[PDB]
């Protein structure tokens, strides 16, 4: 039962690698899969097929298939370019080739819509897909100086000098220096070593001082709690607020949203949105990763594109600057499928089997080797980071290494 | 011509409510601003003991859909409820050679119903009997539970991470070591120096008197009040709109596996949750505790984790998340496990199924789910808190923090 | 130079009524004379005789400077007949009816425009806006969590244990275990120790620095708690269309034969019936009403009630919804239908509000101690009942201390 | 029973949209926010996208258009909708006749006989009304003055603001009743000595020179370390409870605050030009030193001055109250500073000897008394407003620190002078 089937190359769905020049044949994971290619050849002009391996997530599942069912299977590639889009009422690529009769099955990146369910056949759903968009956030939040203003520093210490000054005169076996340490002390939450005065007078200034110590360190307290206890949270306007495909003017100037020309978003965006339709032709994209690079690089404001590859694209993400517009909106909610012969075909064993690989939890481990991403991967990620510790701590280090400063030059004026 | 419907009472999507004095179905308008549709429903009112068949007044997301398909298609209905009140199992009670269904699965298969139009979820068992569509409501599975408290932990490294507070330390032998270089017994009076002015022990023990260790200690007390304002204001910070506790417990938790009796989480008996639990040998243990603690309707389950009798309860997504944004004392698991669809349920030989499927795929192409969501999945708000007397576990926990530094010093 | 007498009404503040000076025996300040007619009864008359009195307000004082710009005589006079305008058996009574009734020329005061009555009168451009409006007084001291007497106590007897654990220097008395207890309770309290130790007061200073922290992040808790909320919002809100739900029923009236009755009947038919058993009496006995919990909510006149919530004490009744207002109708001074100086009386008023005198007179009149607050609403100002409250504390602790120094004793 | 009457009115955003007519002709179709249809109309106005000021048609839709219909349904007339031509609304004056005025915008149309009926958000004023006739106002409202959202600015208030003087007193009274309680006391009953602990204690002085050591007064003095770590406790949580729900200092205190009467060069404020304001300020003389700045720098259409204000270039931008509420509840950059005057009304224009003023105001009382304005200012005023938004206290403000801080001085100062108090 060899069953030839065609399929698309798009990570990580399909993984195409070559084989291996030392072992000859493939090896681990992949499956044998050729691909032809018209335009350049090495002889016949293009009779010769190139040979790989295939290897990956719904690779896997065609492999997997191909040992619960018990039909065997020799891998083929698609030369023409497409996912389910048909023109002039020819239809072309995976959904294609499955109206062509060139593949038994297609399991791949293929979407399910109308347009093909009416003339194909599709299984039952493996990965919740549909249209949904992609923007990138700068990461621009900026830590514990924030609280205090500046006035703290010229303010307090002026008046603390100016106090010390006026009300040491005010206080008027040993005497040792002047109290300002004393004072600043008080001001950094008591923990004071230093002796205070013995006088009657000095006993009412201090206390002031500590009204002043108090009172600062409460700012301190209260506004580092303020610049601090707000985060974690966005208001970008959910529903459709740009209203680009229809209106693609919005609060910004500009909102530029592409889909992929001749696709099953671009048809679905196409056949929903007249005004979308025309901006997304105007702004047809040429691949995936051009359109990333344009949301990289501010080429471009958002994308429209399939949720689920955006979905593991979180993880993908360094740094995670990027995310997923909604927190998980979806707006289409249809499902990958593998497709069948219309009418006639094995599609209710064949769903058996896929539900079956739902059914052993083969979709959760599957998703926690393959899906999972050391990004998010954690439940969420209140608790102070590192960037306002840093904050503090470069100003108290700096505030260290200038206290050596000022022992050398210490030095400098105790040597004259 | 005219088939029959069959359909459950399902909150969020079937509503099965009895009609006025009259018998007409009372006029509303929904919180939107439209007329809620509603159709008549024969099947055994719950309010009578007796199981007896009574018309009703039925309404909701799935009444939406299946007046959208009986638009779609040229033909008339008549819709009732479920018999049995149950969803459907496939069992053989009296008979030990033949085996039937339950539920609107029997009365599919008995020719009692010809479709059902309620939130069905599609699986391989019940593949082998029906023919189902594309699916109508994507959802999953979350242990969905009625949580209560501020602190679990001791309140000193809860705001700041582990490299905070080490970091802290760092800068404490980096200004008592600096320090006792800068003025430069005296180890123990560094130490007691920069200990004493973070913790304001206020001992008065030494002091150095160099401009750069009285530098370096100003550093250190004002970056000590900028440590304590920074654990003091995050740890204020923690009191409103606090991170949800683990008792969410996910598709790989312990909470999940271990069955104990303290920690009750369950399914719907006669419901597909418990086959989950059922067939994996695995979670035969859970499914003791399951055998001797299930119950019957999802509704009384949702009370009984209302009223802080059933710890966790697996569900739906869409039903338990729906419950989460209409009742606020529960919420659902994280990560979310069991990815399922909600689809209509139609028998083989029907041409329909070939149409139908296709109009859902359709349906779904329009937009049109996309307003019933916005009809019938609204999230009414909370109390967005607050947590008030409820601080003694924390106070606790740092008090047990404290006592455990009494001990191991009293070791030392 | 015309005759143009007027009827008016007495609804604070914009029509105030005082009693004549006696040492003045004039109207005193700013006022002008208004009279009435007592009809029933009289020391030595049948209907005949007006008793005399002293009208100053807001509405007294736009009366007077129209009166001043349109040149005509006047003479101020109270309403007999009902009060306001209300219309019975098709007849015409109040203020409104006796305008139509031509025993009034003109009718100024705090007279809301409305279609039934510019059926029957005429009405002038309106100066202050005037509608329905819903008011409601929410009906609705450490967070110690029954461990500050205890973790105190315990932390006085690991101060003591901890005390004996020390083991250093000298002490005087074989006391200084409870001086130890006394500095180490008192660093617990927040540092505070003057007691030089000899750590046990490092573990009691780290007790200091986590549990002073919780202390002062749980006050911080207990008092970021959003308020002034209304308990109902909307007034389209089912607490007001179904009363019959939340036990207790939540009582609210209003005033009769208004324009928040009338406009309120020929609204909702159901709710004028449900809210006629539950009519309160007066503005005043309403707020008592809406403050004693005799009613939850209590809604009429907006203006009216925008200066009895500016002038309320301690500002406790405030306006449901943030100061929304419904139905938009406003005042106006009612002139005589048909004909009359319709033109030249708005023109007056118009150019009155080019000139721009309302704010001041607003600020004479209108604005409140309480709209003088921040632009914030501030929560709770300042602790009157929750301070009260720690000072009950240590006052109690206070007299029971002296009890332990009398019993010490 | 036609009378089929003009209309002309204005592009103002929230009251009358004005968009470009679709590729057939017809109007776009778009969905009311509730979900309902969006009433369409056609305008013969000026074109703002070519230089010769040509009429193209438009299709305008928004309040004023709905309640048109509605108005062109309780009576029974028909109407053509047009915007007006000088694009400015009505005001007086005289460029070529130095011994003869005239009106011009909407007004001057409307009495020219080129309309017979203006609605759109036309100020009532006097001037306008000794020569137009308006309703009783389908939209109440006033003037608010529009700046840019700038650097969260603190609620400016003196230092003790948390406390209020009754309570003070009493915690003094508390102080001072443990001190001398102190006093007495100690030594199972130095009076200075007694101030200065029970104070050193509650200050966390420390200097130890004075303490009592008696178990009632040392636990006395734990009740009252406890009393201060506790009200400190509170002193700190209240104070961080005002900075939350603050009201970030609005930029201009009112009309009447320090830079809104001077015309200081730094702060520009201006208004639509030939627009009801222009007549406000250009009537009042008082206000002329304001007039004067706004002489040079007021804006022909509202909506650049709108922008102005976000770009920017403008620093106060005073308008009418409802399409700045309005820009202020659509763009998040723009704020609507200080308290409103020039309370006025919208309400529809028509010549004086004009029957339709009686059914017209009538039917805008019953409008309002129906309940139907309400629901167009649900559906015209989306009140998608900007909210949760939270105030960002800075560290700190000069002010609001110089008055501790001047308290603080003026104490040592002062403290002088007691000590030379103490001298005598
Ligand atoms: C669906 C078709 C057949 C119209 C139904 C015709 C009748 C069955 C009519 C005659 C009087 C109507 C009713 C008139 C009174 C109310 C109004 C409304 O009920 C309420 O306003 C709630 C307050 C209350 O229950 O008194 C909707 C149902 C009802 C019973 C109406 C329902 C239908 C009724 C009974
Ligand atoms: C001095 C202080 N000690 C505790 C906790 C704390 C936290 C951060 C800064 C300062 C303080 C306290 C409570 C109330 C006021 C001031 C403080
Ligand atoms: C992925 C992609 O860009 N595919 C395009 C297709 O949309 C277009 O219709 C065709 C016309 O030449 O060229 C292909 O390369
Ligand atoms: C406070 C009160 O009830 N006043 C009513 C008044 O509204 C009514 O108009 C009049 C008779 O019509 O009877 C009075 O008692
Ligand atoms: C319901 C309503 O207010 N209808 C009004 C009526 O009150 C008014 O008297 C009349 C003008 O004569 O115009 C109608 O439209
Ligand atoms: N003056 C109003 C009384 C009600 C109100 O003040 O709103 C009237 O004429 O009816
Ligand atoms: N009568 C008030 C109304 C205030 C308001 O609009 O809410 C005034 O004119 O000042
Ligand atoms: N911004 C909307 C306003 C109308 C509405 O949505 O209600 C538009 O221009 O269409």
């Amino acid at each position: 039962e060899h069953l030839s089937i065609v399929t698309l190359e798009e990570a990580p769905f399909v993984i195409v690698e070559d084989v291996d020049p030392l072992s000859g044949t493939c090896m681990r994971n992949t499956v044998p899969c050729r691909k032809q290619i018209r335009p350049e050849n090495r002889t016949e002009e293009g009779g010769n097929y190139i040979k790989r391996c295939c290897k990956g997530f719904c690779i896997d599942i065609l492999k997997k298939i191909a040992k619960t069912v018990k039909f065997t299977y020799d891998l083929y590639l698609v030369t023409n370019g497409k996912h389910g889009k048909k023109i002039n009422g020819v239809w072309n690529g995976m959904i294609g080739e499955v109206v062509t009769k060139r593949a038994y099955m297609a399991v791949g990146s293929l979407t399910i819509n109308e347009e093909r369910s009416e003339v194909v056949d599709f299984s039952v759903p493996f990965i919740e897909t549909g249209i949904s968009v992609m923007v990138s956030r700068s990461n621009g939040t900026v830590a514990f100086l924030e609280p205090f203003s500046a006035d703290v520093w010229v303010m307090m210490f002026v008046m603390l000098l100016i106090v010390s000054a006026v009300a040491v005169f005010v206080f008027e076996s040993f005497t040792i220096g002047k109290a300002i340490w004393l004072l600043w002390g008080l001001v950094f939450n008591n923990s004071l070593p230093v002796q205070n005065p013995k006088g009657t007078t000095s006993k009412i200034m201090v206390s002031v001082w500590a009204f002043f110590a108090v009172i600062f360190l409460a700012s301190y307290t209260a506004n580092l709690a303020a610049f601090m206890i707000q985060r974690r949270y966005v208001d970008q306007v959910s529903g459709l607020s740009d209203k680009k495909f229809q209106r693609p003017n919005d609060f910004s100037p500009a909102f530029r949203f592409g889909t992929v020309p001749n696709g099953s978003t671009e048809r679905n965006i196409r056949n929903n949105y007249l005004e979308m339709h025309s901006y997304m032709v105007k702004f047809n994209q040429r691949s995936v990763q051009d359109a990333l690079l344009s949301l990289k690089s501010g080429k471009l404001d958002a994308f429209i594109y399939d949720a689920a590859v955006l979905n593991y694209m979180a993880g993908r993400d360094e740094g995670c600057k990027l995310v997923t517009i909604g927190s998980g909106k979806v707006f289409a909610t249809t499902g990958y499928g593998i497709a069948i012969q219309k009418d006639s075909g094995w599609k209710r064993q064949v769903d058996l089997a896929i539900l079956q690989l739902f059914g052993d939890g083969e979709m959760e481990e599957l998703e926690a080797l393959w899906l999972t991403g050391i990004c998010h991967n954690e439940k969420n990620e209140s608790q102070l980071d590192i960037d306002n510790m840093a904050g503090v701590f470069y100003m108290l280090a700096a505030a260290m290494a200038l206290s050596l400063i000022t022992f050398i030059m210490e030095h400098l004026f105790y040597k004259s | 011509t005219r088939l029959k419907i069959v359909t459950i009472h399902q909150e969020p999507f079937v509503y099965v409510r009895p009609t006025t004095s009259d018998g007409t179905c009372r006029e509303e308008y929904t919180i939107n601003g439209d007329p809620i549709k509603k159709v008549i429903c024969n099947g055994p009112d719950e309010t009578i003991p007796g199981r007896p068949t009574v018309p009703q007044c039925c309404y909701g997301f799935c009444v939406d859909l299946l007046i959208k398909l009986a638009r779609e298609m040229d033909f008339t209905y008549e819709v009732h409820l479920v018999a049995d009140g149950k969803f459907g199992t496939q069992e053989r009670v009296n008979n030990s050679n033949a085996a039937a269904w339950n539920g609107m699965m029997g009365e599919l298969l008995s020719g009692q119903a010809d479709m059902i139009v309620a939130p069905l979820t599609i699986n391989n068992e019940r593949a082998q009997y029906i023919e189902f569509s594309k699916p109508f409501k994507y959802q999953g599975l979350t242990i969905l539970v009625k949580k209560e408290p501020r602190s679990t932990l001791d309140s000193f490294m809860q705001p700041f991470q582990s490299t905070l507070w080490l970091l802290v330390g760092l800068s404490v032998h980096v200004v008592a070591v600096m320090l006792y270089l800068l003025d430069r017994l005296t180890l123990s009076s560094a130490m007691w120096f920069s200990w004493r002015v973070l913790l304001n022990s206020g001992l008065g023990e030494g002091a150095p008197r160099s401009f750069s260790a009285r530098i370096l200690g100003m550093v250190w007390a004002g970056f000590a009040m900028i440590i304590v304002a920074s654990y003091t204001a995050n740890l204020a910070a923690f009191l409103v709109l606090r991170r949800p506790e683990e008792r969410i417990t996910g598709i790989n938790d312990p909470r999940l596996r271990n069955p104990s009796d303290k920690f009750i989480y369950a399914t719907v008996k006669q419901s597909s949750v418990d086959i989950y639990f059922r067939r994996q040998v695995e979670l035969s243990t859970m499914y003791r505790h399951m055998e001797k603690h299930n119950y019957e309707s999802a509704a009384e389950a949702i009370q009984a984790v209302r009223d802080n009798k059933l710890h966790a309860f697996i569900w739906d997504s869409a039903v338990l998340e729906f419950e989460a944004s209409q009742k606020c004392d529960l919420v659902t698991t994280g990560e979310l496990f069991f990815r399922s669809g909600f689809g209509i349920g139609m028998r083989k030989d029907s041409p329909w199924k070939q149409e139908v499927s296709l109009n859902i795929l359709k349906s779904h192409e329009n937009g049109f789910m996309e307003e019933l969501d916005k009809t019938w999945v609204r999230y009414q708000e909370c109390d967005s808190r607050a947590p008030a007397t409820l601080t003694f576990e924390n106070m606790a926990g740092v008090f047990m923090l404290v006592a455990g530094g009494i001990v191991a010093g009293i070791f030392l």
